[PDB]
């Protein structure tokens, strides 16, 4: 029915510790709404964009906290951790938001509590891409994840040796190797039925690959629609 | 970058 | 004889063939070169755009006849079949291409045998986007695929069950599953030295999805570049 | 209203 998996165990469980207590689980949080342009979309809401991009700020700086978590991604070299994260990053903004979508009230909830609708993540800056991000959201459910699948799926993700400018980049495979297989049994041992679910739930990054893609062209779009600047820390990121 | 620098660095 | 086992090969029969004959070998390939704009970069040829956009569009067609042959395929809804195509004709077009690049002179051949280099490619049309599908290329030849393995994974980027406007996504989806179960197998029939190549070859969706991503916003570019229509096929699987 | 895509469907 299994087999000793030990050292591989022990690393899966530094995945979802890490993962936990850098994102806190949709059922632990104290959802309150807004009532700011919920009744009918626009272009951008200053007022929801404004809150919208400090949680996305946030967010980010938990991201590379998950990251020092990783073994051995602080042991790669500055430039290679940058590189790394500048190119996943967007890719885990969008996964971990979509894994705090409640499907029958059609929300989104964020680390503060913040859930909005379909219509006011359009209105904070979601524009033309709302509608495909939350089709994602929906394609999630049904494959039931948990926080220790969610975590691995990030990095694998985030230590992706294919990446532009990376001086080191089997020294990143190496890191990446073990994710993937603890990933492969974890599912395993997590599901003794449905056995076509590593792939599934594996190329579930290849989605995440065209939303970030069409993601930062939203993201070019955005600054010429905003107040002032973009948040330093989202413009580091996106480059 | 300035921040990443930072952060990373810790 | 175990059942799954012979299903399995049946089907990853049926998609080799159904590649070697709507897509012949880099090897079986009569080349021969044109000296249009090729040793400097300009924004445009128009003569090798047209003679590109005729390769490509002959290309699209013989993608059609492919798909024709996949196992379910046209037990889909003609919405569906539709719709599968238009999302991923553009993964399959970089594919293809990206298997009929030469290292050593650093160029692309296509089906007639032409063959352009680096330069010719991007005053073909490939423009800014030109880099991007090159270095692709180079993380392809590593893994050495063949007919089977570039079948396959053609037929995984084709049904797809998360594509969007789907009338049946679920019958869609599960139409997939022996795909990545043939494609596991397979894999390790050839290389059960190196054991992690499943999710390695399969995760290279991921970079299609990506440059896909990018290059249905070239292709808008280009729409308003060239002094004319593309051909009326392309233009509909760019809809 | 292109009508290629399907005419090579049908064959
Ligand atoms: O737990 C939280 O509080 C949390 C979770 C996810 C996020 N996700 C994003 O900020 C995010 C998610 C998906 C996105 C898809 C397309 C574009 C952006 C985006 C990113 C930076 C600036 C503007 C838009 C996106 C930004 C933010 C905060
Ligand atoms: O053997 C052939 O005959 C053949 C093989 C591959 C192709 N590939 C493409 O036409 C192709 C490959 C990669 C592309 C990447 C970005 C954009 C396009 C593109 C597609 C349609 C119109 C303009 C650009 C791309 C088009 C064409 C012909």
């Amino acid at each position: 029915s299994y087999e000793m998996t030990a050292e591989l165990d022990d690393l899966t469980e530094k995945i979802r510790k890490a993962h936990q207590e850098t994102f806190p689980s949709l059922c632990q949080l104290g959802k309150y709404t807004t009532n700011s342009s919920a009744d009918h979309r626009v272009r951008l809401d200053l007022g929801l964009w404004d809150k919208f991009s400090e949680l996305a700020t946030k967010c980010i700086i938990k991201i590379v906290e998950f990251a020092k978590r990783l073994p051995g991604f602080t042991g790669l070299t500055i430039a290679d951790q940058i590189t790394l994260l500048k190119a996943a990053c967007l890719d885990i903004l969008i996964l971990r938001i979509c894994t705090r979508y409640t499907p029958e009230q059609d929300t989104m909830t964020f680390s503060d509590g913040l859930t909005l609708n379909r219509t006011q993540m359009h209105n904070a800056g979601f524009g033309p891409l709302t509608d495909l991000v939350f089709t994602f959201a929906n394609q999630l459910l049904p494959l039931e994840m948990d926080d220790t699948e969610t975590g691995l799926l990030s990095a694998i993700c985030l230590i992706c040796g294919d990446r532009q400018d990376l001086e080191e980049p089997t020294k990143v495979d190496k890191l990446q190797e073990p994710l993937l297989e603890a990933l492969k049994i974890y599912i395993r041992k997590r599901r003794p039925s449905k056995p076509h679910m590593f792939p599934k739930i594996l190329m579930k990054i290849t989605d995440l690959r065209s939303i970030s893609a069409k993601g930062a062209e939203r993201v070019i779009t955005l600054k010429m629609e905003i107040p002032g600047s973009m948040p330093p820390l989202i413009q580091e990121m996106m480059e | 970058h300035k921040i990443l620098h930072r952060l990373l660095q810790e």
